[PDB]
């Protein structure tokens, strides 16, 4: 009995097949529940691998009835729900006319219900390609500063529906800029690269200069491998 | 030019069709090589692991190209200049039918059975093959077809005519989900991946095409004015093989830059690359089939595994 | 339709049950229709 | 000739062997064998940079994470079993863990199994091996 | 700097990599950085000894047996990984199989299926 199935790598699923009877469980759009491009990429390798295969899904709460107006609640606070990433607009030209775009931090965490539905779709495909979903990042990426938010739209037409169709997001926080004098006190005794670079190269000169790091870069899950990223 | 291509002592015996070579073909699973060739035109299988040949079929006509169906030698394809489509089992001739018009190159689409017959009439045929009927056909709107090609990555399915414009196909539902655009007629088409196409003309240019963008990615032009017969793809060092009569392109697939030229004494009907190995089989207008060795582009076959040792 | 110049849809014996559909495909099926509607300048 | 092929052969397949016995190979009281000539500054600066020789120095102050001088101890274990590197006055309980590590490649869990005294004093050892190493290395620094 | 700490430490922990990838991280931009010169005759000298190098080339004749010049490999790879000794116009297959042997001190059997080519074609390459 594999508990946990998604979250654990597919190859080392493949192993634990055999030819013997096999038990799993996995989760979909929970506080820990697995991304759709993950879940999905297993539960095909099931199918695809005289092997009868069953599937069961669970719909109803044990502690609540089911419909409950506070499980709602939480869950699109947090945003803790996985849906369809987006819908499918139409193929777009891939290395010729994507525009990347400047989300605004500040009006994407207001409640305005035009403003809610951008983040559920945002977070969903922030997520697609994880382990483990952790509501923390959410807050990270609200509040903390210089983590700034792109994204690539296909290119807009002169009539539009209200919200565009995100194709691929990419996180940057900037770091650096920490005094040399800083830099030797921390080597006798702020992000990962002006700590470890100058930890293993004993470079104080590094830390000095300025840049950012691609947090994550993620792609709608239909879309993975055609040149978004 | 430090490449230093090596030319074959025997390696098959008896790897000598009469007066020409047309058509040199591998098997999927390696085992089997196949050639056909002028005079009283023969199917010669020549075993890897023997070193001989299996057997010799005489045939009635020239065959102008044929496919290898099954996964081993048991079931060929072959079309004749003479309208004939021969169909060999694993015993020998099996049956024999007519096609309405001649035949410039056919495909034939693994799944749901279906083989496209594309040739001199502005419709191109569909034959079912798990059950014998003719289906029903499918129009083209173009006066002359010369070449086609089905994708493995989605199964999408385009055919070249003569006037220079690619047509893609649905085999699903039978309709047409796209054309495109591009004097010269279509000498060679090939599909590689899900998104890369490529055109060959008969000026002598190579060009490559995205399928969402109209504009060629790069475009490669061979100095000779002859047609370019033959178009191949070898993924581990993206190099794109393009073959004219007069000589052998390889360049990179990416900003063109040329791997390495052989020039052979006679023209080569085909060529044909030995799946992930150096080694290259030509048919020419010899006798004997010429038989090259890059080490630079990959390690020698399994079955030729102490030609490494000697050199 | 002389030496079977026109196209005639009789069953034929011999290649009945010639061979068995295999596919490989790894695009799924909404994936296909997507990337039709897009080829070329469409 | 073959002490100088042992060394180099001690990653291939005979790592196996335990650092005990590795050791009675490499040294014969028989053949006393007299001392191979100290690093010049020649050989010392092409076998170390100077940001390399920076790292084992600020090190031995440090004495913390242990992975930054992992990859320096194959060339130094070399150098002390060649005769070279003057005299460490190194330990046998220090010298096998020297060769185990340096020679054999073998992690300080899997080498604390074969000398079987206890990590955290091998941990202490290693520190003391190494003070001995980058204090000889200034001084042939010095000498110049 | 990194590039010379990464052949060191594949003898501990980076060993299980496969002799492809482990090949990717020493390569990369598609181009080479500051050709430094060849490799000198002191350090040839230094290196190898006169004895040394009587092996070598007495193995490229006779060729019988390649446990003669085991201990030589992990000295020679290194050369060759370093960006020195020029360039050798070594394959894909040749390149992998001696990052296998100088660095990774893997076998020739284990790295047979590794390179996944029989064990009687990597001798060939090794002997190129």
């Amino acid at each position: 009995v594999i508990d946990e199935a998604a979250a654990i790598p597919l190859p080392l699923v493949k192993s634990l097949l055999g030819p013997y009877l096999v038990f799993m469980a996995s989760t979909i759009n929970g506080y820990e529940g697995t991304g759709r491009s993950l879940s999905l990429k297993l539960i095909q390798q099931l199918r695809q691998q005289a092997r009868t295969l069953y599937e069961v899904s669970l719909q109803e709460s044990i502690r609540y009835a089911p419909g409950d107006a506070v499980e709602k609640w939480l869950n699109d606070l947090l945003c803790l729900d996985c849906l369809n990433i987006t819908r499918i607009v139409s193929g777009c030209p891939l290395p010729e006319a994507c525009e990347l775009y400047y989300v605004n931090r500040d009006t994407l965490f207001c409640y305005h219900k035009a403003s809610e539905v951008f983040l559920q779709r945002l977070m969903a495909l922030y997520v697609a390609s994880h382990y483990k979903n952790s509501p923390n990042d959410l807050q990270m990426l609200s509040d903390a500063p210089a983590h700034h938010l792109f994204c690539l739209l296909p290119p807009v037409p002169p009539t539009q529906n209200a919200l565009p169709e995100v194709l691929a997001v990419i996180q940057v926080c900037l770091e650096g800029e920490i005094s040399r004098q800083s830099i030797l006190n921390s080597l006798s005794r702020g992000d990962l690269i002006p700590w470890t670079v100058s930890e293993q190269f004993q470079d104080p000169d590094f830390g000095g200069l300025s840049g950012g790091r691609v947090v994550r870069i993620a792609v709608h899950p239909d879309y993975q491998g055609m040149g978004y990223g | 030019n430090e490449v230093k291509i090596y030319s074959l002592i025997e390696l098959i015996q008896d790897f000598e069709m009469p007066t020409v070579c047309t058509t040199i073909k591998v098997s999927k699973d390696g085992q089997y090589i196949l050639a056909t060739g002028t005079y009283k035109p023969r199917v010669r299988c020549y075993d890897t692991y023997q070193l001989s040949l299996k057997f010799e079929r005489c045939l009635d006509s020239e065959v102008v190209t044929f496919e290898i169906l099954s996964d081993d030698y048991s079931k060929i394809v072959f079309l004749h200049n003479d309208r004939y489509i021969e169909f060999h089992s694993q015993s020998g001739f099996y049956y024999k039918t007519r096609i309405p018009k001649f035949g410039r190159d056919f495909s034939y689409h693994y799944p749901s059975c279906d083989l496209y017959f594309v040739g001199a009439s502005s419709e191109v045929y569909r034959l079912n093959l798990e059950q014998g009927r003719y289906l029903n056909p499918l129009q083209t709107d173009a006066a002359e077809n010369n070449v086609c090609d089905i994708n493995s990555v989605h199964g999408l399915f385009a055919t070249g005519t003569i006037e220079g414009r690619v047509e893609c196909w649905d085999p699903r539902t039978r309709n047409r989900v796209g054309l495109l655009d591009c004097l010269p007629t279509i000498s060679a088409l090939k599909f590689n991946g899900a998104l890369t196409m490529a055109v060959g003309t008969t000026t002598g240019q190579v060009l490559l095409y995205d399928l969402r963008s109209d504009k060629p990615l790069l475009v490669k032009d061979h100095q000779y004015g002859l047609p370019i017969k033959s178009v191949h793809f070898q993924d581990s060092l993206d190099l794109i093989l393009s073959a004219d009569s007069r000589i052998v392109k390889m360049w990179n697939k990416n900003s063109g830059k040329i791997f390495t030229s052989l020039e052979p004494e006679h023209d080569l009907n085909d060529v044909c690359l030995y799946p992930n190995s150096g080694m290259l089989l030509t048919a020419n207008e010899t006798p004997k089939m010429g038989i090259y060795y890059i080490p630079v582009l990959g390690p020698a076959p399994r079955w030729c595994s102490f030609l490494d040792n000697l050199t | 339709a002389s030496k079977g110049r026109k196209l005639r849809f009789h069953v034929l014996s011999k290649l009945l049950s010639f061979m068995a559909p295999i596919d490989h495909t790894t695009m799924n099926d909404d994936a296909r229709t997507e990337l039709y509607r897009s080829l070329f300048g469409q | 000739d073959f002490r100088r092929r042992f060394l180099a052969l001690l990653s291939y397949q005979f790592s196996t062997f335990s650092p005990s016995l590795a050791l009675n190979i490499i040294q014969n009281r028989n053949m006393g064998k007299p001392a191979q000539p100290a690093l010049s500054r020649e050989e010392l600066e092409a076998l170390f940079l100077p940001y390399d020789l920076k790292r084992l120095e600020m090190y031995s102050r440090n004495m913390v994470d242990y992975h930054l001088i992992m990859d320096m101890i194959p060339a130094i274990s070399r150098i002390y079993f060649l005769n070279q590197l003057g005299d460490l006055a190194l330990s046998a309980a220090q010298s096998a863990l020297l060769l185990g590590i340096g020679l054999q490649h073998k992690s300080v869990d899997q080498l604390e199994k074969e000398i079987e005294l206890p990590s955290g004093q091998l941990m202490g050892l290693f520190n003391r091996i190494i003070r001995k190493v980058v204090k000889l290395f200034n001084e042939v620094q010095e000498k110049a």
